[PDB]
């Protein structure tokens, strides 16, 4: 299969960057909830 | 109540009648929208330009200076925009008009009369009565020359005949 | 591939049961969007400006989270009064009915074109 | 009145002069939250739910950061 | 809170928040110019659409030269 | 110029975390077969 | 003036006198006749 | 707290921080412009402008530099094909570096405005709260826009104090940056008249300038102030998104259909030049008047420039690419090397057959050789059995005229079929498929990609305009509805909807 | 009002049995009480009569115009236009510019005299509608002569507008100019 090579970077980083963004937004929020108590 | 110049129209308010040649003629009513002194200065300046232009139009036709070539008045502008003189004249007019700007700023604050520059080099109209008659004569002749310069030039365009020529042969 | 071969051999698009299924799914989307829009539009104010409106509803609460009267009146003015479902239970029965009946009909249409009773 | 006066270039906008200051605060979200009285049936139902244990194990559920934070500070 | 030279220079340009002319103001001429601009947009749209063929206006690549 | 009164916290509850992770992973699944070509 | 330009100007005139002006006049008359109370 | 989709609303009522975020966005956009220019220059091949122009190499942002003056490089080459001896600073490289520097400066300004936010400029003297006098700020911005528009029209585009703009002939063969005099009158509204650009940018600019003087001077009416929520900045956001998607649709249309502001040698031809045979007709009339001058087919076709023959080719069509066929146009068919000439198809007797051309709609089109009147004469059959119009039965020969394959008369059926397949795609060319490892599937030119992107952005920004107009007009009920709604929404309670003075 | 209650005025009624319009009282001249389609309610009788009077004036000039232009073409104008009459003349005149100069000068009169006077009357000026001041011969000084005169200017002018129309319409239908049209009265033996 003559597939593209930057498509690996495209798929992997376009999955990674939003995923880490969501994980950071969740962890930040939880930390803040724990710190409030 | 009603302007003598335009009887069906009402008298324009700011045109009380003090200024020379004021016959209550302001149908569109610019005086109501802008300072009358600025408009009077513009009138006098344009009209003085036009009086000089009307005289020079004929004086050039009868007599063009020998050091310069003979061109009908309108054909000359294009000549001297290259000869060099055109620049000199328009240059000096700008120089005087900078002090004209300063005088206009005085006019806005009311420290100077409209169309007044104390030019009585030879004390012609030094009489109060005469200066009035002269002020009336000046504004009329200016208002006439505004029409005359436009006619002269526009006639050359539609008919290649310096006014003196055209009048001679219609 | 199965779609294209089915259309080639049976003309499912012209078969009226598939058209009922298309009506079912399109109407399901229409009524889903409409019902969600009207419930979200008439949410009772229970939330501050720096807070998501969804937190105005507490799980297991007894009171309604939105004004049925406001949504009903808005939809009545939108089309005409008689069209609106003033009853909520009838509304939700209709919501459950339209797509279920549409998909029943299109499933039955495929079942009948299995035995080669084709579209028009 | 005149043509130029009619447009009232001089009078600010043709109809515009002496402008007032608008009072309404256009960037203002209403905040009149409504209180719903607790019925007797509601008290019975929450009593059963608390006996079963529905009010424990996740005290922050259904609450925003700000709401739960202000609650935890009482 | 902070006062600066440019802030002082530009303060008159941000000192009339909420100042409104009373009544309808200039809305009639606003609507008239709206009508005129609508007509202009319609004219140019129909020109390129070639529903409004104007003499000496050849809407084509060949008009370039 | 001192503390900003417009500072606000930001949150992402766990349900929203799972929704976002699911959206990103499914978009990756859908568009990977088109990026590789 | 090309035929297309004449057609365009005529279309504007008929849009005025067949759609805009009739609807506006009807709205004005009906709004002035059937008036709300206690406004 | 503030959910992830409301996070940028904290800066709604903080004008200094709003200027900061606008500055950061501007910095990022300028940095993108510079970086894209640098990458394009890194991957650009300026050797061959006639068979490997900018638009064949996937050059998206460089044509916009070349459109309004920047046609030279510090490396001693020009997009027009000439060799530059003494390039100025404002080359492609200089423009890129200037954009990067502006990005850095805008970033620093964003940092300063983010830190120093509490300025007295943003605080209302009457109330002391942070505020923006949006109607007057608009007048100031409209003054600036009018001044810039008039300056661009009067100095840059006319070349009085600028380079001018890109102007080209009818067929994209001889194009260059040059001044354009303003076309006052109806001819300025021809979209394919470049002069109409100057006439626009002067006149419109003047009106914009005058409009600025109005909006700084004249306060809004109270009626429009309360109706449009002029004290709410989200009104400005909604109206700006509205105007922005309007402009996006207009630019999309002028890109796809073409105009004087989208030259073909900067963005490739349009689909409609292929559909109408725009270049085929020109080549045909050129060779026809050459034949009328006494020349023969070989000489007549040899006078056709390679660039014009290159335009008459379906691979250059923007309507042949694909959504996920990514990269330069050279990544598809290949890098064009040479033109093999016109393949006249002399049938067995000597009649001139012609291969029917592929329409853009069809991914694969049958090879049929229609007659002069067009009855099908020969074709490449799918089913060979019981074949009537096979080239074997009819008998066809390919005589090449012009190009590198000039004066060659192939008369075997196989070699006739091979060039019938090529003639199906318009003019026949030689391609290098090894430099970029091309895969033989057509791509879209920058014209098509611009059209795609900006059409989608225009639709999405229509959605955004709807959303923000809804928000600014429904600010009071943002968090939800109160108890007042129940009384007014009853049928017949009030004579007029909403108003409660009625009944 | 000349013969108020006799030829003009309240008592009179163009369509008797039908009430005098609500806004058509006595003062306006030429009020026989005829506003069948009730424009009076929606329109400013001021603008109304500015128009009626103006029209009737341009219509009289125009009617006489056509009638004279068919007896005595000024020779120079005649030679340039080659005997063209009515519409065709307008087409050729618009070429020699005759009609272009006329447009410029009448429009200049309007922008100088007509428009500002309209703004004033419609807002309190005592310059009653159509009352530009034009009495060079001061033909009427009597408060009486002048009423008869205003009524006659309105009415002679209405015949004017009806007839300009007829002359033009007849000219389109049949070739002849108005002096020509009465002669060859059937006018259908040759469209001309
Ligand atoms: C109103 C403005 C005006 C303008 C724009 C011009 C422009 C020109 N004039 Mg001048 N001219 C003017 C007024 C003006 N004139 C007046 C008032 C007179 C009457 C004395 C003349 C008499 C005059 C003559 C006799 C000649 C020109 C000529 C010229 C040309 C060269 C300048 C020169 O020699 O001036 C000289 C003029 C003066 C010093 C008189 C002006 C003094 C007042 C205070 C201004 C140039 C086209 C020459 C030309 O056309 O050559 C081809 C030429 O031969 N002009
Ligand atoms: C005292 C100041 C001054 C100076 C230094 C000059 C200098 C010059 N003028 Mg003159 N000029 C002056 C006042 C002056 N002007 C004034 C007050 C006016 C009227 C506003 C003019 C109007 C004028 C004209 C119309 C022309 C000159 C020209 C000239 C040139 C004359 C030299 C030559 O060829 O012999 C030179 C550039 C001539 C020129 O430019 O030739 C190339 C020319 O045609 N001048
Ligand atoms: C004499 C002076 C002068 C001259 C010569 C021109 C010349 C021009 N103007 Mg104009 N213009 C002038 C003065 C002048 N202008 C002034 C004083 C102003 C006021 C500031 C304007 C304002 C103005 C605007 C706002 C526009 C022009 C445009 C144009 C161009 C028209 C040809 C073209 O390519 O249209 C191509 C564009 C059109 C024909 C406009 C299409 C309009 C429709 C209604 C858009 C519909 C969009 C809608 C959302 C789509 C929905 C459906 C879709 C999704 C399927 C041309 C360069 C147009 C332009 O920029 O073109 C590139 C344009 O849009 N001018
Ligand atoms: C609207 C603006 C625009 C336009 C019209 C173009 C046009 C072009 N660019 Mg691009 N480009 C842009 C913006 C734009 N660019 C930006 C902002 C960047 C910076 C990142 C680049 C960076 C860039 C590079 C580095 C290159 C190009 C190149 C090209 C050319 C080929 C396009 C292509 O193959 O697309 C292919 C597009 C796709 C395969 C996807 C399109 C379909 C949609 C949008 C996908 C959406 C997926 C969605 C987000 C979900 C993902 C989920 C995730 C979890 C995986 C063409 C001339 C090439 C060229 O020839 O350069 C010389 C090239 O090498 N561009
Ligand atoms: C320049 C135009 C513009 C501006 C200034 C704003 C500004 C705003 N919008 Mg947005 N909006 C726009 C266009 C714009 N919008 C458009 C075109 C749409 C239609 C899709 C929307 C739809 C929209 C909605 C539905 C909502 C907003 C909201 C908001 C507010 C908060 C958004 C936020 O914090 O996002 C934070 C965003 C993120 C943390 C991540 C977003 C990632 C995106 C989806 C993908 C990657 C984008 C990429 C990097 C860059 C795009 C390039 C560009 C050329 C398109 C804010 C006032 C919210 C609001 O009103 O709150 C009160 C809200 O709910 N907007
Ligand atoms: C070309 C310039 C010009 C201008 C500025 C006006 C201006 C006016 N005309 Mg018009 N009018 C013009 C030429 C012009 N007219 C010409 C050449 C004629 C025929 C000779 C008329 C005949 C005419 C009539 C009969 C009437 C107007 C009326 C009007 C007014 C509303 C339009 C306004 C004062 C109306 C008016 O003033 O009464 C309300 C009106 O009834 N005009
Ligand atoms: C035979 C018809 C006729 C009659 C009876 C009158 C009657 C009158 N005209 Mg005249 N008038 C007429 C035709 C007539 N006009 C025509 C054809 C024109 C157009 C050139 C005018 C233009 C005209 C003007 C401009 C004025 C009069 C005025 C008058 C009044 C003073 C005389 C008087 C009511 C004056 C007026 O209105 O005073 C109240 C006045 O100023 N008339
Ligand atoms: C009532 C009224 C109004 C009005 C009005 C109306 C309808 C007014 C109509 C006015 C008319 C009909 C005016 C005609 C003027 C003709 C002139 C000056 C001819 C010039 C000829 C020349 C120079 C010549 C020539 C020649 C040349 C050069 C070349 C030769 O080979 C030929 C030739 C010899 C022919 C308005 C609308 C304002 C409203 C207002 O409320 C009052
Ligand atoms: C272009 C150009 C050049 C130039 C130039 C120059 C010097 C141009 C100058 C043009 C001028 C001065 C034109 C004046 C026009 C006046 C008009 C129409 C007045 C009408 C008044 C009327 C009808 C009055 C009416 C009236 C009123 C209101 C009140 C009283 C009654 C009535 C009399 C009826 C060059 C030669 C330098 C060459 C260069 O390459 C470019
Ligand atoms: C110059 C030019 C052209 C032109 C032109 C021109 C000059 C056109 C002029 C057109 C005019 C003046 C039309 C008038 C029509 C009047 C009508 C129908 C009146 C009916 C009245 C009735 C029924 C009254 C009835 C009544 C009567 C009797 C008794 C009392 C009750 C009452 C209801 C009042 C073109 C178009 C050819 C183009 C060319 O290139 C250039
Ligand atoms: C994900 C996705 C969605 C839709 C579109 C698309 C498919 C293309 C894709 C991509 C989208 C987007 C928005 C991509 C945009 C990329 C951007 C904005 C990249 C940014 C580039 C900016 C750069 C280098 C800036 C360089 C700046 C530098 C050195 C500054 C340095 C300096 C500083 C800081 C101080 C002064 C001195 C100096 C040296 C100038």
């Amino acid at each position: 299969m003559n597939v593209s090579v930057a498509a690996y970077l495209a798929v992997l980083l376009g999955t990674f960057v939003p995923v880490v963004f969501l994980v950071t937004l969740y962890i930040q929020s939880e930390s803040r909830k724990a710190g409030s108590s | 109540d009603f302007s003598a110049a335009v009887p069906f129209l009402k008298r324009p308010s700011n045109l009380d009648g003090t200024l020379a040649g004021d016959v209550g003629f302001d149908p569109l009513g610019f005086s109501d929208v802008f300072d009358l002194r600025v408009l009077r200065e513009a009138e006098l300046k344009h009209g003085r330009f036009a009086m000089l232009a009307v005289l020079g139009f004929l004086v050039q036709e009868v007599y063009t200076f020998p050091f310069f070539p003979k061109m009908a008045p309108v054909d000359a502008h294009d000549y001297f925009v290259t000869q060099g003189g055109g620049s000199q004249i328009i240059f000096w007019i700008s120089f005087v008009e900078i002090f004209g700007v300063v005088a206009l700023f005085e006019l806005i604050q009311g420290k100077r009369d409209a169309g007044d520059f104390a030019f009585d080099p030879l004390g012609l109209g030094k009489d109060e009565a005469t200066l009035a008659r002269y002020k009336v004569a000046e504004i009329k002749h200016a208002r006439l020359a505004m029409i005359a310069i436009g006619g002269f030039i526009h006639q050359f365009w539609v008919t290649k005949q310096t006014v003196l020529e055209q009048l001679g042969n219609f | 591939n199965f779609m294209l071969v089915f259309q080639a051999e049976h003309n499912i698009l012209m078969h009226p049961f598939h058209q009922l299924g298309v009506a079912g799914v399109f109407g399901g989307s229409l009524f889903s969007a409409m019902h969600g829009s009207l419930v979200t539009s008439s949410l009772i104010r229970e939330t501050t400006e720096n807070e998501s409106a969804n937190y105005g509803y507490k799980f297991g609460q007894e009171e309604e989270t939105y004004n049925i009267v406001a949504a009903h009146g808005y939809f009545g003015r939108l089309i005409f009064q008689y069209a609106s479902f003033n009853n909520s239970r009838a509304l939700h029965f209709f919501l459950g009915l339209w797509p279920v009946v549409g998909i029943w009909f299109t499933a039955l249409g495929v079942m009948t074109m299995a035995f080669n009773l084709n579209g028009f | 009145d005149t043509v130029v006066s009619s447009l009232y270039k001089s009078l600010g906008g043709a109809l515009d002069k002496t402008a007032v200051y608008d009072e309404e605060d256009q960037l203002l979200i209403l905040s009149d939250m409504e209180t719903f009285p607790e019925t007797e049936l509601g008290r019975r139902r929450v009593a059963q739910a608390e006996a079963a244990g529905w009010f424990t194990g996740n005290p922050s559920f259904g609450k925003s950061l700000i709401e739960y934070s202000e609650e935890t500070k009482k | 809170a902070l006062r600066t030279r440019l802030g002082e220079l530009l303060r008159p340009l941000n000192s009339e928040y909420g100042k409104v002319a009373p009544g309808w103001g200039t809305t009639p001429i606003m609507g008239f110019v709206m009508l005129l601009f609508f007509l202009f947009l319609l004219i140019i749209l129909q020109i390129y659409n070639s529903s409004l063929i104007i003499e000496n206006v050849d809407v084509d690549w060949a008009s370039l030269g | 110029s001192g503390p900003n009164p417009n500072k606000q916290p930001v949150e992402l509850n766990r349900t929203s975390l799972f929704w976002g992770l699911l959206l990103i992973f499914v978009l990756a699944v859908l568009f990977s077969s088109y990026f590789f070509n | 003036m090309t035929p297309s330009l004449s057609a365009f100007i005529n279309s504007l005139l008929l849009g005025l006198f067949v759609v805009v002006i009739p609807i506006g006049a009807a709205l004005f008359l009906v709004s002035q006749s059937d008036r709300v109370t206690r406004t | 707290g503030l959910p992830w989709y409301r996070v940028h609303t904290v800066v709604l009522n903080d004008p200094g921080r709003l200027i900061a975020v606008h500055l950061m966005h501007t910095a990022l956009v300028a940095g993108w412009a510079g970086s894209m220019a640098l990458y394009e220059l890194a991957v650009f091949d300026p050797s061959d402008p006639v068979l490997n122009p900018m638009w064949r190499q996937g050059m998206f942002v460089m044509p916009f530099m070349a459109r309004i003056g920047v046609t030279d490089s510090w490396g001693g080459w020009s997009v027009t094909g000439e060799s530059v001896a003494n390039p100025g600073f404002w080359s492609f490289e200089g423009v890129a570096l200037a954009h990067i520097g502006l990005s850095g400066l805008l970033f620093l300004a964003a940092v300063w405005h983010w830190v120093y936010w509490d300025l007295e400029l943003f605080r209302d003297p009457r109330t002391g709260n942070p505020a923006l006098d949006l109607p007057k700020i608009f007048g100031i911005h409209l003054l600036l826009s009018g001044v810039l528009c008039f300056g661009f029209g009067a100095f840059h585009v006319t070349g009085a104090w600028g380079p001018g703009i890109w102007v080209s002939d009818a067929y994209g063969i001889t194009g260059k940056v040059q001044p354009v005099a303003p076309a006052w009158g109806a001819e300025g509204f021809n979209p394919f008249n470049p002069s109409g650009v100057a006439s626009h940018h002067i006149a419109a600019g003047i009106l914009g300038f005058l409009a600025g003087i109005f909006h700084i001077a004249v306060r809004p009416p109270q009626r429009l102030y309360r109706a449009l929520r002029m004290g709410n900045i989200e009104t400005v956001l909604s109206s700006s998104i509205a105007a922005v998607f309007w402009s996006a649709f207009i630019t999309t249309g002028t890109m796809w259909y073409g105009s004087a502001t989208t030259p073909i040698e900067l963005f490739g031809p349009t689909r409609y030049q292929w559909d109408s045979g725009y270049f085929q007709q020109e080549i045909e009339r050129r060779v026809e008047n050459s034949l009328n001058e006494g020349l023969n087919l070989s000489e007549a076709w040899s006078r056709i420039p390679d660039k014009l023959a290159f335009y008459d080719y379906i691979g250059n069509n923007p309507a042949k690419g694909g959504l996920f066929r990514a990269g330069p146009m050279n990544k598809g068919d290949g890098i064009a090397e040479a033109w093999l000439g016109h393949p006249i198809f002399q049938d067995k007797e000597g009649k001139e057959l012609t291969v029917r051309r592929m329409p853009a709609f069809f991914e694969t089109f049958p090879v049929i050789l229609v007659d002069k009147d067009g009855i099908i004469r020969a074709d490449i059959p799918f089913r060979r059995a019981e074949s009537k119009y096979s080239i074997e039965q009819v008998g066809v020969t390919v005589s090449f005229y012009g190009g590198k394959l000039n004066g060659q008369v192939f008369k075997d059926a196989p070699t006739v079929k091979k060039y019938a397949r090529k003639a199906q795609l318009g003019e026949v060319l030689e391609f290098d498929r090894t430099t970029l490892e091309s895969d033989g599937v057509f791509r879209s030119s920058p014209r098509g990609w611009y059209t795609f992107g900006h059409a989608n952005f225009a639709l999405l920004f229509f959605l955004g305009h709807l959303w923000h107009g809804s928000r600014t007009l429904f600010r009071d009920v943002f968090s939800g509805i109160g108890a007042e709604v129940t009384e007014q929404v009853e049928f017949g309670a009030f004579q007029k909807l909403g108003d409660r003075s009625t009944k | 009002l000349y013969k108020d209650g006799i030829i003009q005025g309240l008592g009179v009624e163009a369509i008797p049995g039908a009430g005098r319009p609500a806004n058509l009282d006595g003062t306006l001249v030429g009020d026989v009480g005829f506003d069948p389609l009730g424009f009076s309610n929606w329109l400013d009788l001021r603008w109304a009569r500015e128009a009626e009077i103006k029209h009737g004036r341009v219509a009289m000039l125009a009617a006489t115009g056509m009638i004279v232009q068919d007896a005595y073409k000024f020779p120079g104008f005649e030679g340039e236009f080659g005997g063209a009459a009515m519409m065709k003349l307008h087409n050729l005149a618009v070429e020699q510019g005759a009609m272009q100069q006329l447009l410029l000068w009448l429009g200049l009169l309007e922008i100088i005299s007509g428009v500002p006077a309209i703004i004033q009357t419609l807002n309190g000026s005592e310059r009653q509608p159509g009352d530009f001041g034009f009495d060079p011969l001061n033909c009427g000084a009597n408060p009486d002569t002048l009423a008869r005169r205003q009524l006659t200017e309105l009415k002679n002018g209405r015949l004017a507008m009806i007839a300009v129309g007829g002359m033009v319409h007849h000219y389109l239908l049949v070739g002849r100019g108005p002096i020509e049209f009465i002669t060859n009265i059937p006018n259908f033996k040759n469209p001309l």
